């Protein structure tokens, strides 16, 4: 029930996949994150929880060129840092 | 395992 | 609960990755919508819309398109489409 | 709503 308000490079990704609005859940934003990242082909075809984003919005979000799904702290680290709580 | 499941375990 | 696709929608999951014939049934909601997202067939606005024209999906529904609300058309065409083991 | 969580909700 916590509203976040994503900051505008991590509001770019989420608008980049249909997202139409500036408030959004934790939950939602991480459906949304997880869209993104299937959309725009980023997880690893073999070893499906690695995610490459070098040349991407996302690797710059990161600060990383690739990372691992399984590294929750590090995901929660980068959204919570882009993102504004209300 | 897909990507879809291992994102599902940070939604 | 294990399942084992049939082939059109066996071809449709190794399309994104998957390596076996046989699943759970979460495994196999779980790439289809991988697959869903990854072939960019929801509508932008109303992302509950699948396109499904000419793509392996339209075959499996039967139909151009479907509501993701619709959940018991969902499970009619997954069931359709796979043998409970 | 996005996809993913219209989707969540048959995985």
């Amino acid at each position: 029930e916590t509203l976040v308000r994503p900051k505008p490079l991590l509001l770019k990704l989420l608008k980049s996949v249909g997202a139409q609005k500036d408030t959004y859940t934790m939950k939602e934003v991480l459906f949304y994150l997880g869209q993104y990242i299937m959309t725009k082909r980023l997880y690893d075809e073999k070893q499906q929880h690695i995610v490459y984003c070098s040349n991407d919005l996302l690797g710059d979000l990161f600060g990383a060129p690739s990372f691992s799904v399984k590294e929750h702290r590090k995901i929660y680290t980068m959204i919570y840092r882009n993102l504004v709580v209300v | 395992t897909s990507f879809a499941e291992y994102w599902a375990x940070x939604p």
